């Protein structure tokens, strides 16, 4: 006598949202917002460098803890909280910019500046910077007056970049704990340190004075830098208080840099990283961390957004 | 939905139908019988599938750090970065809420639609050989056995064969 | 709209209908009569309502000043901030224009849809006891008094009762 | 004989826009873009501080007009155009950053640095900074040589932060109108002021020279600042020309800061503020002010965007 | 599409129809004949046109340089600018992909819709004077000459005239 | 016997994308992403200034190559790669900010500072800056000691802005190649240059020292600037090493500035510009250049996004 059309239905459906309604029940749905994190840095198939105790900027100047990272090479660079850029207390001017340059560098290659010296000490050291007793930054030279209180002779040193890529040049200004300590190391008188390029112009003066002891030192070394273009020259003219570069650095290629607190894992591959780990997901969105970097799903505030993959559920 | 079949003139769905999304139940001399429709089921499935393949995507768009969890950047630039990031969070949260609401409205109306298509396709096969119950049911005047039912599903049902007897039975 | 009832096969709307969005006018021996349909009216209202409750929202997303009307910030950072703000104005103006255009297209097609549902629901009640005028009108062969009309609205109208007489009146 | 279906309609409909059309007339619609402003700062239920004549930064150093705002406490901070950070002409280095810190601070709490002095004047004053005759910044001390032209003895003062939250430290460098005025106040010779922390390194020198008189003074005081971390020390070593902090500041919690030209009103509540007042609205968008802050509707260029709340209007 | 006419109960389109988007072919004593329908064709055209006029737009929103191709800006601010620009590229690429996909889904369903409207408008004109083939064809019981066909297109076709003879020919 | 409904179709359709599908074929479609570039700067109907050899910043100081651009006036300003801001080697501090100000300026108008001098040379020159033999910046004056090694007398010069708009003030600090060269030009002793306003406070010192020769000069001139508000005064106090402004600059109105490598063309009108030319398009999007400026279509990554303008194509 008859025939009847119908559709399927289920006992337990899944609620989604629409333009018109909240909590409409549908046969099946699927999540579009990622909440699952992997608590490791998933580094499978990538040249990784976990800096540990070495601070990124320290790879350029070379304090003891960065001795194994002076010429590294990497697809992925990992900075750690415990990392430190310095042995002798101090700071980099323009520090975050340089970090950004280095994180994306693919690593660094070094070449000597070829600076020689005469009629001065070249070998200054400290207990703040120890390699079997007192030492210094491995890429830098602490230039002193020959003997105590002796005048530091007015020097001029220069370096041309013969390479096809830009060079990274570093130097340091030393600020003694006292004026009398400054005179002891580099003789008395107001010290001027000049630095110039075709692209760049600047000058510096030391500033002896009392500071709180850090690594048992109330003195400070300010580090400065510039990017020297192919076939350009840099000249350093100095009365003293000056920490000269022994080597120049060159960028190897491309990399990605991250900051994290979790372990490396070569069993797991991923391109979206954050300090708590790796977000492995095909989903378009994520509610895990808004500072995730790499190739990530977009960060959104919603914990969940269910996408219907079935019809409306209408049970009896 | 927009078409008014699902949660519409059909009272409710069938928990018994496990071979597809849409189907037929009949009543005749030999007994009752349920069967899933492959075509209608396939169109809906393939379309919902096509949706997922567009959305289950991720860019090849890389971004790097522009600030620092270990050593805070200068406060002014720090605040501009945060302001911008928060502005982007707002935009993407909106986008995502809308995208999903817009797609779901459409997914539901697509399912409702595929049913309504299947309904009227059958209606036309039958022509004057049956009438419209209103609850999603086609009352047949001529008696129609299980071979006659499978020809309706197959889209091989010949209306002219059973016409004379069914029209007289108006 | 998409369904083709409103500004479609219906010539025009009724300024006289003040009890709802959709309704019926009839003509019979006792006179003419208008009445609003609660169900169809309610679905449209509730859906348009559901739209408003999604959109009439505001975030708990706070933002602070990153510049200064009284003492201009440094010009470079000032220009980056302005560039970013203007970029966001562009995005939100687009979003808002689209959102509203997309919702309005849909709101109209929803109204057009709810009518078309109501139309065909009645059609099915009547079965062979009436024919389709085309202007949104159902011509009845059997004479149908005001009790008979209220049963159509109530969805209690029994087609089989008046069938024989209406089919002979083909 | 018959029955007819229909829908409602109105005499005067309202025009909206669609994907396909502009100016489609519908039964009813409603506005999604807010144009109505309240020309007051709606502060109902909020701890408010309207700084008036006091500049935000002045709450830290304490010129006369900020005497009532030295230790304020607030949910909402209101800066005014007439506000000024200074009595003796000068400037804050990194000024906007500090304002942003202070706007979000919830207010400030103060503690003494505990600095004592000997064999110097501690009580420098000016007519630019008046509290019943000549005075100075209430939180600062103008340190001088005992008598005119006397040498300023080389001092070192230090302060450790014993609190669990970071401290805000301020100091000032004084630049005399002339070199001879500088010698009069702090004796002759090139003056060096040093300031160091574990997090921070810097130095300063005065710069005597002619400037246009502001508040009848051609001299200037540069104010500097830093955020001292919990259990860290700051040391100030100075030849002179130095304006020492008497107190340290601590942030109370959370607040929101605004700039405005309109009155406070405790009869009205709102979370979206701008200089012309308050935007009270449930709507998602607003065309009032693009620099509105707080919890706001999104700013858009369109004056109006009507959302249909009814069917298409089709009258006879 | 949603309505199920185009790539639906109609087998396929007509490469021969060059005067419009939709039309009629008939078969009768005098021969076969094709003709375009102006109304249906016009609604689709005008609507797709209205879409283009909304989208083929450009802002009066000016932006200036905030960096420099000849002399690189400072690296930190340079990276914030790039990060922001790349963030905007992501947003606009998404917007544009979605806009076009959303509009195309709708454009197709609009075309499918306008056909289905035209179909059922004719159906109603005919009433009991014809039956539904199912392939988009209306079989007429009474014989209908070329003047009788033009009255169907014109919407002047009088069903009552040919009724008696067509109903007897059930 | 019968009548049949149908729709049109074509032999060769065009593929588009939908929410549900990729590559759906439709009767007709049209492109929404612009790929066509005009390789010229389309300047029809606009007051254009193509700076060529003149650098934007050089319009303010006036090196030889900017002699024709000292008081220009423009709707559209075009910087070129070959452009240079300087004759005597040097740099502007805050250089990009000033460029942004100038690009949007509509051009500049000049007025004399009205500075006179006595008992000094006013006419310093160099071969780096040549106009029929040695010359200098046309808007600036190289102030020297009367004779070699003579002391530069302590000067104070001042300028008030009497105009209703803000003035652009420039000065320069000269850094000699050597300390002995500095003494020769402006006498011995540590030189201080002071500069103050009601809005602004700063000071400068020269820095003699060896640099690589640029335009045959190892010396350098640092240029500085500030925006002086209506009815405010600036005072310059200087021991020497100082390059004084001869004129002040004022902004004419509104303009747009671009950087490009292609020709000007007055046959073609456009509002969206980039270094490779002009994007003339009604389309909402463009895949040509992400740094395009002006009134542009939005930049997107997709090469193409086809918008359907016809029904689905279903041939037999
Ligand atoms: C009254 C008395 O004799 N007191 C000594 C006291 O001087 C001594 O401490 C010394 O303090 C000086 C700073 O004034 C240095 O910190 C000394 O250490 C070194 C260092 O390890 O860094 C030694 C090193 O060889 C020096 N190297 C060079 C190249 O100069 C450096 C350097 O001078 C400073 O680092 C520059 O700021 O200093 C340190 O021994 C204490 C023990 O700490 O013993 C008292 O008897
Ligand atoms: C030729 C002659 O006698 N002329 C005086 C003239 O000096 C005097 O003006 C004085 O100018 C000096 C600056 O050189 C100060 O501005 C004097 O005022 C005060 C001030 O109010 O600020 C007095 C105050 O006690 C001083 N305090 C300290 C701690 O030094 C300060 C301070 O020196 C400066 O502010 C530092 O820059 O200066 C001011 O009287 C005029 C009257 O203005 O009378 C002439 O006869
Ligand atoms: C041992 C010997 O005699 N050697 C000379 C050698 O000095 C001379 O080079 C001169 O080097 C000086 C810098 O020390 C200048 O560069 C000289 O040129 C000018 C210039 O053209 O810029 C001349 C100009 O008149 C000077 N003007 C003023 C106002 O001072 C400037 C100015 O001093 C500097 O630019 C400031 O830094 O210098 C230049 O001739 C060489 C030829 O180069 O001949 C040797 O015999
Ligand atoms: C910008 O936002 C980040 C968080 O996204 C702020 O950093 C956090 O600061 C809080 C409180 O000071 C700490 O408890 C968190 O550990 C920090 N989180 C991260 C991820 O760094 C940061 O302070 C904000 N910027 C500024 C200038 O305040
Ligand atoms: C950034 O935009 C603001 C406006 O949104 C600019 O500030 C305005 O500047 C004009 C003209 O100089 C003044 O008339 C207005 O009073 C200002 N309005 C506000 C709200 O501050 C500002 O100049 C722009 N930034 C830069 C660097 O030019
Ligand atoms: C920001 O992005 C631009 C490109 O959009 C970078 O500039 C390019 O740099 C590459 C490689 O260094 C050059 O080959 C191109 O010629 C540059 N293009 C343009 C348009 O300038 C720029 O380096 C990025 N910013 C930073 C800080 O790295
Ligand atoms: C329902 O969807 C989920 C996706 O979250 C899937 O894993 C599951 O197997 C689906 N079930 C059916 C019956 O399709
Ligand atoms: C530097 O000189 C070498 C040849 O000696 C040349 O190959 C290279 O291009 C030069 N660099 C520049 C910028 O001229
Ligand atoms: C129409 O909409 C407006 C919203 O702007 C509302 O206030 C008004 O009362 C509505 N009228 C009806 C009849 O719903
Ligand atoms: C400072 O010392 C106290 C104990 O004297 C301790 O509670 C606090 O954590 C210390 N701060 C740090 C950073 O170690
Ligand atoms: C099809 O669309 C294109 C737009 O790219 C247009 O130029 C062409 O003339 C159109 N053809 C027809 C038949 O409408
Ligand atoms: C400068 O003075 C003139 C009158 O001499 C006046 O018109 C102008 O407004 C003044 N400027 C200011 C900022 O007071």
């Amino acid at each position: 006598d008859k025939i009847c059309l119908g559709h399927h239905a289920v006992s337990n459906g899944t609620k989604v949202n629409t333009l018109t309604e909240r909590g409409v029940e549908v046969v099946n749905a699927t999540e579009t917002v990622e909440r699952t994190n992997v608590p490791r840095i998933c580094s499978k198939g990538k040249r990784t460098v976990d800096l540990g105790q070495c601070g990124l900027l320290g790879t350029i100047t070379g304090p003891p803890q960065c001795d194994q990272f002076l010429e590294f090479s990497a697809d992925l660079i990992i900075e750690r909280r415990e990392g430190s850029d310095v042995c002798y207390p101090g700071k980099f001017v323009n520090e975050e910019a340089l970090r950004q340059i280095l994180r994306e560098s693919g690593g660094i290659d070094k070449e000597t500046m070829g600076f020689t010296y005469s009629g001065i000490r070249t070998n200054g050291a400290t207990s703040a910077c120890r390699r079997s007793g007192s030492s210094f930054y491995a890429e830098m030279k602490w230039l002193l007056s020959n003997t105590d209180n002796a005048a530091f002779p007015q020097m001029t040193k220069s370096y041309k970049n013969t390479r096809k890529d830009p060079a990274l040049i570093i130097w340091g200004i030393h600020h003694s704990g006292s004026t009398t300590e400054q005179t002891k190391l580099y003789g008395s008188g107001n010290k001027l340190i000049t630095v110039g390029s075709s692209n760049y112009q600047q000058s510096f003066v030391p500033s002896p004075g009392a500071r709180p002891q850090v690594n048992g030192q109330s003195g400070r070394i300010d580090f400065h830098w510039l990017m020297l273009n192919p076939n350009d020259t840099v000249t350093f003219s100095f009365n003293g208080a000056f920490i000269a570069p022994d080597r120049a650095s060159f960028l190897r290629g491309k990399s990605m840099g991250i900051q994290s607190s979790v372990q490396v894992d070569a069993n797991c591959e991923g391109d979206c990283y954050h300090s708590g780990g790796t977000i492995i997901s095909n989903l378009p969105f994520q509610n895990i961390n808004s500072r995730a970097v790499g190739k990530c799903p977009r960060y959104v505030k919603q914990e969940s957004l269910m996408l219907a993959t079935g019809m409306k559920n209408v049970p009896e | 939905g927009l078409f008014g079949a699902i949660a519409g003139f059909i009272e409710n769905g069938w928990e018994g139908l496990i071979d597809g999304w849409y189907g037929f139940r009949h009543q005749n001399a030999q007994g009752e019988g349920t069967a899933a429709d492959y075509k209608s089921t396939q169109s809906a499935i393939d379309q919902i599938t096509g949706k997922l393949n567009r959305l289950i995507e991720k860019t090849n768009q890389q971004f790097e750090l522009i600030d620092n969890e270990f050593t805070e950047v200068e406060k002014q630039i720090g605040n501009v970065i945060n302001w911008t990031r928060d502005s982007m969070t707002e935009v993407w949260s909106y986008n995502a809420e809308l995208l999903v609401a817009m797609e779901n409205q459409h997914t539901i109306d697509l399912a409702d639609s595929e049913m309504n298509k299947l309904y009227e396709r059958v209606k036309r096969q039958l022509r004057e050989n049956a009438e419209e119950d209103g609850t999603g049911c086609f009352e047949i005047f001529h008696k129609c056995d299980d071979d006659c039912m499978a020809s309706i599903r197959n889209n091989t049902y010949d209306h002219s064969r059973y016409r004379e007897e069914a029209m007289q039975n108006r």
